[PDB]
């Protein structure tokens, strides 16, 4: 079977600066797949307010694989926040494939700033809507 | 780059 091997994920959180989520909740998005037959399945976990004490001044951005066929994939991640535009700004990269056992994360605790994405000078949630672009590529 | 994940296991 021929595989969906690269794809890019767009999620709009409205509203942002509304989230009510202390540190350590998540806001998990929707269910997306990939690979042989959609049989990869995978979500995004954010922390608005961070995932924990370490990283309380960061929104923290997570790739989540909800399960897979065998054990684990391989793959490479970049998140992105689009602006107005729909352009990609403070993008952060894994440079290599990280191992994705069913359950597993991988991520950036310390993705972005708090104080600066809410500064409505940076232009990161035009009408407080915050657009997060993941792109994967699954090692074959 | 800073690349983390929520658990661990060996």
């Amino acid at each position: 079977s021929g595989k969906v091997v690269k794809f890019s994920y767009m999620w709009t959180i409205n509203n942002f600066s509304f989230c009510r989520e202390e540190m350590g909740e998540v806001i998990k998005s929707s269910t997306f797949s990939s690979g042989a037959n959609d049989k990869l399945k995978w979500c995004l976990r954010v922390n608005p307010k961070g995932l924990d004490e370490e990283s309380k001044d960061y929104l923290s951005l997570y790739l989540l694989l909800v399960s897979c066929p065998k054990s684990e994939v391989r793959a490479k991640f970049k998140f992105s926040i689009l602006n107005a535009k729909g352009e990609e700004t403070k993008a952060m990269e894994s440079q290599r494939a990280y191992r994705f056992v069913q359950g597993k994360d991988w991520g950036f605790k310390k993705f972005i700033r708090r104080d600066f994405l809410l500064d409505e000078a940076n232009g990161l949630l035009p009408d407080d809507k915050l657009t997060l672009f993941c792109e994967v590529s699954v090692v074959q | 780059d800073e690349v983390t994940s929520t658990t661990s296991s060996s």
